[PDB]
């Protein structure tokens, strides 16, 4: 009952700039609430009663909230403000939580260094053999990571992982993998991988053919 | 005082489980307590609530069966619990209080899977001899074939400062797997001691496993 929804799912924004996201309901709703998770650890008491701020909230914030569609608005942006946010709803008989907006800093478009590492000694004494692309510290988020065994654009078998907003490096990194046996890898050759970034829509890649 | 709930929790599917939530020897039987589902990368699901004076429960429809709530007026604790669960029930749950307010608990992770305590398959990572043309070449420890989180990595121990990007576990086939990477100058590793202290507090292995090229 009463489903709530976040405006931009994700959102990149540089410091300074003003920004605003939105909740938008299935109903007329009294107060409205917002919480702010920062990945891994449970959300904090953030915005309540439509515009009342929990102490320790910086004032950069402002709760707009119109009967049925409500905004959340940041004036100037800081680093701290980097996080992810939701909207509560006291006033349905079963209380519901919003979509989840995610924030991140606009950074100077950076390309990614792409390291690839053929299967280790041991793995071969174990058959089911595997190969890693290691694409590091790059921005923005857009990334058509793809592999290509013998130029064949391999769909399945892939395992992606991705850290976010390197607290220090302020950018991402994403170790994808790939697997078979000894067999059907002896199989194809040209065991290579390519990603595609926002900057360098002229595609960059690290390849492999050994033997 | 801010809420408390225990370590981490793990399950065999189609089974039950008792999850705690302790509070102060006062403020206790007065405060409306809820529970919330979050499944890594999930939004938020309100399960029922329960009152400590009365002990009145109120499950959210789409859980009424699976879940049940209760309390112990004495122990200043409120045990919600759940039975017969899926690799999909597998999530993190927290209780909380507060009028307009909130002040949550540190949450609790729960894992619905089928194997048990696997020590990991620990392979290292060296390039096709400067096949990655850079003045500083990249390096990695792969930690495949495991199931009891969490796994910890340190490179030549906690010797290594930066460019030490470590990845999150990608569970699959009921088996956790994750891959870390370091980067260093074509001055460094070529001819220097670089172990990686891969480790496990389940199996208790310090599989401290060194790295050089040549395959």
């Amino acid at each position: 009952q009463i489903v709530l929804t976040q405006s931009p799912a994700i959102m990149s924004a540089s410091p300074g700039e003003k920004v605003t996201m939105t909740c938008s309901a299935s109903s007329s709703v009294s107060y409205m609430h917002w919480y702010q998770q920062k990945s891994g650890t449970s959300p904090k008491r953030w915005i309540y009663d439509t515009s009342k701020l929990a102490s320790g909230v910086p004032a950069r914030f402002s709760g707009s909230g119109s009967g049925t569609s409500y905004s959340l608005t940041i004036s100037s942006m800081e680093a701290e403000d980097a996080a992810t946010y939701y909207c509560q709803q006291w006033s349905s008989n079963p209380p519901t939580f919003g979509g989840g907006t995610k924030l991140e800093l606009k950074r100077a478009d950076a390309a990614p260094t792409v390291s690839i590492f053929p299967p280790s000694s041991e793995q071969l004494t174990s058959g089911g053999a595997s190969v890693v692309c290691f694409l590091n510290n790059f921005y923005p988020k857009d990334i058509n990571v793809k592999w290509k065994i013998d130029g064949s654009e391999r769909q399945n078998g892939v395992l992606n992982s991705w850290t976010d907003q390197d607290s220090k490096d302020s950018t991402y990194s994403m170790s994808s993998t790939l697997t078979l046996t000894k067999d059907e890898y002896e199989r194809h050759n040209s065991y290579t991988c390519e990603a595609t970034h926002k900057t360098s829509t002229s595609p960059i890649v690290k390849s492999f053919n050994r033997n | 005082v801010q809420l408390q709930q225990p370590g981490a929790e793990l399950v065999k599917p189609g089974a039950s489980v008792k999850l705690s939530c302790k509070a102060s020897g006062y403020t206790f039987t007065s405060y409306w307590m809820h529970w919330v589902k979050q499944r890594p990368g999930q939004g938020l699901e309100w399960i029922g609530m329960i009152h400590p004076h009365s002990g009145s429960t109120n499950y959210n429809e789409k859980f009424k069966s699976k879940a049940t709530l209760t309390v112990d007026k004495s122990s200043s604790t409120a045990y919600m619990q759940l039975s017969s669960l899926t690799s999909e029930d597998s999530a993190v749950y927290y209780c909380a209080r507060g009028a307009d307010v909130a002040y949550w608990g540190q949450g609790t992770l729960v894992t619905v899977s089928a194997a048990k305590t696997t020590p990991p398959s620990v392979y290292p990572l060296a390039p096709g001899s400067a096949a990655q043309t850079n003045s500083m070449v990249t390096l990695g420890c792969l930690v495949k074939g495991y199931f009891p989180e969490p796994v910890t990595v340190t490179w030549n121990s906690g010797s290594l400062s930066s460019g030490v990007h470590t990845f999150p576990a990608v569970l699959q086939s009921d088996l956790y797997t994750l891959s870390s990477s370091v980067t260093v100058p074509s001055s460094t590793w070529p001819s220097e001691t670089v172990t990686c202290n891969v480790a496990h507090p389940a199996s208790s292995t310090k599989v401290d496993k060194k790295i050089v090229p040549r395959d």
